[PDB]
Formats: structure tokens, C-alpha cells, sequence
């Protein structure tokens, strides 16, 4: 039990190092744009390889590290890691202080925990001082679909869309109800937009009855976030990948050590033999109309065959990035090390 | 009393309220019993959202009515 539960606690140090980092490089433009990060929303951290050691010694790194919770529901539920064609995804362990979307999210690109808030208090003033105008819009036209206003029959005044939003702007800070506020899709979708990068969620379908086991009501969450107030020239081209079950936000990063399988997340889930795109989040009705094009632009789209219900299938999947942490900020080397010397100690 | 609370799955639940009890009454024996925390609900009747200020009898939600729940989930 030995082996820390968190990547950046091998190296503190160097996770300050990190966190130091982060808040000087985001540019706050004198323009009006989104204030955005200059340069490490580009790194991606990968996940060391496992499989070599011994089965028993494998658990109690797997054990450390992993969630495994949120881990086995959504690989169960045929959600996670159900393409034979494609390299396995962890989901590493996050703070449940409410802020797990932030914590989530810097854990893969950099390893560390938005431990000093630097993504929570980004993503907070961007509503708070700033227009909002297109985010509004956006989330209106999503909510009406969402939330079914023809079937349950709703009529929003506009005070309630107002009330509505000033909640969700309030969400974002960083003031006590756990610690923080839970986030919710639109943030999700501002939160790419601050990054210049897309954010790919990975979640079960629908919530599930405590009584009757039947289904309660659709999670809306999973699907793809793409940064829709940049040109896609601008932004990075390989996406986040989170994931998402019990009201828990955790990174699903691809182990280092890849076999032939491919490095690539599927943009489609297989429900009932069925191949469903996933919903692409916050569109106008024009984007929706060239929603592939669209995906091909903010993303690498590449065509996988993959087995289908006796025969081959194609489906398209994005490409994702390779572990381009520099030495110096990589958490990852620094555990790494940490393993093998315990491993050498296991060993008596 | 007895009313029904429905979800957009059609999922729909049995409550036991009197005409007398609040919304967020309401929200809070439906937090018992499926484990849904009450700022992350919202009830519909009759095209209104019911704000939790105010008595079921105020909305003119009498027996056997249906409620329209939906989710506003967070993480």
C-alpha cells in the first residue's frame, strides 16, 4: 500500500513547479476574446505501462492509482474500452472536493490537480467578466431540447433563463455550498473554449432507478465539447478525454506502452447494435448542419474496422496525442521510478 | 394525499404529500428515495416550473396529479 494514490505526489516539487506554471500562461486578451492558455494546453500525459510486472504487483499499483469504480461501471456497461481496435483507457483517481472537472482536466494535461484553482477561477471569470452572449445562446438552445420543454410541457419566462444562468455563472465560483460547486455541461463546453481544445466525455447513457432498476432519466453529459469561439486552425487538434459516472469527473488516459491496437478514442457508442455518433454538444443550427466537417476540423478523424453484428464495420474515431511532457514536468517519469524501486523491494 | 411524479424516461413514482407541504417538500421525499439532491431537480406542472417557496394547494396540485421531474445532474 506503499505507492501513493496520485501521480504528483511523487514529486510535490515538481507539481509545484507545474501549478506555478499554469497561471502565468494565460493570456488575457485587451480585445474581448476568451482569456485562453498560451501554450500547455498543448501536452497530454500518457500512462506508464503495467503490464510488465507480476499479476499480484500489478493490483496494488492498480489498486494506488486507478479508479476503480468509475473504472468498472462504465467498462462493464460497454461504454469504456468495448473497441478491440483500440489501446485501453485508465480512469486516474480525482479529488472529490467538487472540483473534480478542473481536477480532472489538468491531471491530463499535466499531472497535477487544480489544486490553486488556476482552471476553476479561468473558467469563473469568463462568465463573470465578460460577455456572454453566444454561451447563453448556445446553452438555451440545448436546454430546450435537453430537458424535453414540448414534452413536460414548459414555458420559460425570460427572468427564469436569467435566474437560470446567473445560477450556473454562480456555479462556476469558487464559494462554499463539498468544498466547490459542482459543474455541468455548459461549463464543460466554456472550459474547452478556454483551452482551445475539445474535450470528448465518456459516459453511461441513462440513470438508473434505486427501486425498480428500470431507467430513471438520461445522462446528458457524455459526447463531445469542441472550442467553437476559435477558428480550428487555432486550436489543438487532439482531444481531452474525461470520464464520467456517480456525479465524478476523472481523466481517461491511454497507457504508454502500445501494442498494434491504435491510439485513438471511438467517436461512437454501440448501444444495440447500433453504431450511435455522440452527441456533439452547444451547436447552432448551421453548425448542426455540417457537424462532420465540423468534427473533422477540431479533431483527427480516422476510419477503424472493427468488428460488427460477424462482419467488419467502419467507424470513426479521433486520433489522440502522445505523451510530450518535457522532463522537467513530467510527474509521470518521477512515479515511475517510484514503482520500479518498491517493485525491486516486493521482491524478498 | 397521493400524487405522481414522472421522469422523462416515463419513469414515473408514487408520493405521499398533503395538500399543505412545499415544493421543496416535495423535492425532499424525492431525495429520499432515489438519492437526486433537490437543487438538482426541477418540477413542471401544468407548464409551470414550481418554485420551492410555495404549497402544492398553490399551484392547484390536488390527488392523483402528475409532476414532470428533470434533472439539472452536476459533477
Amino acid at each position: 500500500q506503499v505507492l501513493p494514490q496520485a501521480l504528483y505526489l511523487s514529486n510535490m516539487r515538481k507539481a509545484v513547479k507545474i501549478r506555478e506554471r499554469t497561471p502565468e500562461d494565460i493570456f488575457k486578451p485587451t480585445n474581448g476574446i476568451i482569456h485562453h492558455f498560451k501554450t500547455m494546453h498543448r501536452y497530454t500525459l500518457e500512462m506508464f505501462r503495467t503490464c510488465q510486472f507480476c499479476p499480484q504487483f500489478r493490483e496494488i499499483i492498480h489498486k494506488a492509482l486507478i479508479d476503480r469504480n468509475i473504472q468498472a461501471t462504465l467498462e462493464s456497461q460497454k461504454k469504456l474500452n468495448w473497441c478491440r481496435e483500440v489501446r485501453k483507457l485508465v480512469a486516474l483517481k480525482t479529488n472529490g472536493d467538487g472540483n473534480c472537472l478542473m481536477h480532472a482536466t489538468s491531471q491530463y494535461m499535466w499531472g497535477v490537480q487544480d489544486t490553486d484553482l488556476v482552471l476553476r477561477k479561468a473558467l469563473f471569470s469568463t462568465l463573470k467578466e465578460t460577455d456572454t452572449r453566444n454561451f447563453k445562446f448556445r446553452w438555451q438552445l440545448e436546454s430546450l431540447k435537453s430537458q424535453e420543454f414540448v414534452e413536460t410541457g414548459l414555458c420559460y419566462d425570460t427572468r427564469n433563463w436569467n435566474d437560470e444562468w446567473d445560477n450556473l455563472i454562480k456555479m462556476a465560483s469558487t464559494d462554499t455550498p463539498l468544498q466547490y460547486n459542482s459543474l455541468e455541461e455548459i461549463h464543460i463546453f466554456v472550459l474547452c473554449n478556454i483551452l482551445r481544445r475539445p474535450i470528448i466525455v465518456i459516459s453511461d447513457k441513462m440513470l438508473r432507478s434505486l427501486e425498480s432498476g428500470s431507467n430513471f432519466a438520461p445522462l446528458k453529459v457524455g459526447g463531445i465539447y469542441l472550442p467553437l469561439h476559435w477558428p480550428a486552425q487555432e486550436c489543438y487538434r487532439y482531444p481531452i478525454v474525461l470520464g464520467y459516472d456517480s456525479h465524478h469527473f476523472v481523466p481517461l488516459v491511454t497507457l504508454k506502452d502500445s501494442g498494434p491496437e491504435i491510439r485513438a478514442v471511438p467517436l461512437v457508442n454501440r448501444d444495440r447494435g447500433r453504431f450511435e455518433d455522440l452527441k456533439v454538444h452547444f451547436l447552432t443550427d448551421p453548425e448542426n448542419e455540417m457537424k462532420e466537417k465540423l468534427l473533422k476540423e477540431y479533431l483527427m478523424v480516422i476510419e477503424i474496422p472493427v468488428q460488427g453484428w460477424g462482419t467488419t464495420h467502419l467507424i470513426n474515431a479521433a486520433k489522440l496525442d502522445e505523451a510530450n511532457l518535457p522532463k522537467e514536468i513530467n510527474l509521470v517519469d518521477d512515479y515511475f521510478e517510484l514503482v520500479q524501486h518498491e517493485y525491486k523491494k516486493w521482491q524478498e | 394525499m397521493q400524487i405522481f411524479v414522472k421522469t422523462l424516461t416515463g419513469k414515473t413514482i408514487t408520493l405521499e404529500v398533503e395538500p399543505s407541504d412545499t415544493i421543496e417538500n416535495v423535492k425532499a421525499k424525492i431525495q429520499d428515495k432515489e438519492g437526486i439532491p433537490p437543487d438538482q431537480q426541477r418540477l413542471i406542472f401544468a407548464g409551470k416550473q414550481l418554485e420551492d417557496g410555495r404549497t402544492l394547494s398553490d399551484y392547484n396540485i390536488q390527488k392523483e396529479s402528475t409532476l414532470h421531474l428533470v434533472l439539472r445532474l452536476r459533477g
